């Protein structure tokens, strides 16, 4: 059986648009360990991409931390995109301030 | 202390 | 107070580069303490919890021989898997085992664990009871009688009481200082731009030690929770964790309506 992951975007330290910040893709409990993470300014790949290690869990689900830096904005839109096996085309998923 | 697998599947 | 033992080892054939990534993770609470990768570098284990450095390089070797070792079963379970399962090579293929000693507050143990899963469903596992095991189908369950004879559930037996509970002990008493912290949740709550008239507003812890605390709303009178947002306790991704949990409110009818933090690591 093999899983489709669950994704989620997020600011690090809360987000005063233009000072510094984290952007976390927290990506979980997907089967199999293969996994493709490209976080996203605008519209284009990030370079600077830490991806902070695999560990599982007890329902043998996998896990990884993905994670950049931004200067907030009024402007710039911001994503995660996971290319996984389990999914047929990819996931996109927005950084929302308020989540 | 991880420990010695020792017995194929 | 009744504390961590695991292994969570997997090794994961690789299609196309060609030989399979072995991991091998040492938990001692909910915390690391050793981390190993056949595909760094130089693959050695490394030291997680930085009171590990205090840790002879005896230790080190004595280990990491094991895991040099250890790597090479993996790969001949992956095969030996492939044919019961009737799969062919060119595909992705993930065995991941897990064990421990089921710590105990004073000093001794109460569970042995003992389980492993081919391909994300369990494969084979040993019982609670340390002697017994459970298959969960017929090709696993061909591992199974086999073992049984030879005599898998005595070896581990021995080392699910043994070497490593001392060790346990070890980490547990050079670890102490560390395992204890603890963070206090720095909350607060926003309210959005939402509904009809309907503001969303939202409770965040965001980040506190350690992963445990849950977060609910008073009405004034009630804790609502039988209404709706939270969210899954998520890293940071130093060390905390930050969750959410929010609810729906009239325009302006700001009433009454409250929300309790549980942290202990907090006195709330």
């Amino acid at each position: 059986i093999q899983k489709t992951p669950q994704i989620q975007v997020y600011s690090r330290h809360p987000p005063e648009n233009g000072k510094p910040n984290i952007l976390n893709c927290y990506v979980t409990q997907f089967h199999p360990p293969h996994i493709e993470i490209q976080m996203l300014k605008n519209g284009k790949k990030i370079p600077k991409v830490e991806m902070s290690d695999m560990s599982f869990s007890k329902d043998w689900s996998f896990y990884i931390l993905a994670h950049t830096e931004f200067t907030p904005t009024e402007t710039d839109t911001y994503a995660c995109r996971v290319k996984h096996d389990s999914m047929a085309e990819p996931k996109t998923v927005y950084w929302d301030r308020d989540m | 202390y991880p420990n010695v697998n020792i017995h194929n599947f | 107070g009744p504390h961590s033992m695991r292994y969570f080892e997997t090794a994961v054939s690789r299609p196309g580069l060609g030989e399979p990534r072995y991991i091998s993770v040492g938990y001692v609470d909910n915390k690391e303490f050793v981390r190993f990768d056949s595909d760094a570098e130089n693959p050695r284990y490394e030291p997680q919890a930085p009171w590990m450095e205090q840790e002879g390089p005896e230790y080190w070797e004595r280990i990491t021989q094991i895991a040099k070792g250890q790597e090479q079963w993996f790969r001949v379970n992956l095969r030996t898997l492939l044919g019961y399962y009737n799969q062919s090579a060119g595909g992705t293929h993930t065995l991941q085992w897990m064990y421990g000693c089921d710590v105990g507050s004073d000093g001794r143990l109460l569970r042995g664990y003992e389980q492993f899963a081919y391909d994300g469903c369990d494969y084979i596992a040993l019982n609670e009871d340390l002697k017994t095991w459970t298959a969960a189908d017929m090709a696993a369950q061909i591992t199974r009688r086999k073992w049984e004879q030879a005599g898998a559930a005595e070896y581990y037996r021995a080392y699910l009481e043994g070497e490593c509970v001392e060790w346990l002990h070890r980490y547990l008493k050079n670890g102490n200082a560390t395992l204890l912290r603890t963070d206090s949740p720095k909350a607060h709550v926003t309210h959005h731009p939402r509904s009809k008239g309907e503001v969303t507003l939202r409770c965040w812890a965001l980040g506190f030690y350690p992963a445990d605390i849950t977060l609910t709303w008073q009405l004034n009178g009630e804790e609502l929770t039988q209404d709706m947002e939270l969210v899954e306790t998520r890293p940071a991704g130093d060390g905390t964790f930050q969750k959410w949990a929010s609810v729906v409110v009239p325009l302006g009818k700001e009433q009454n309506y409250t929300c309790r933090v549980y942290h202990e690591g907090l006195p709330e």
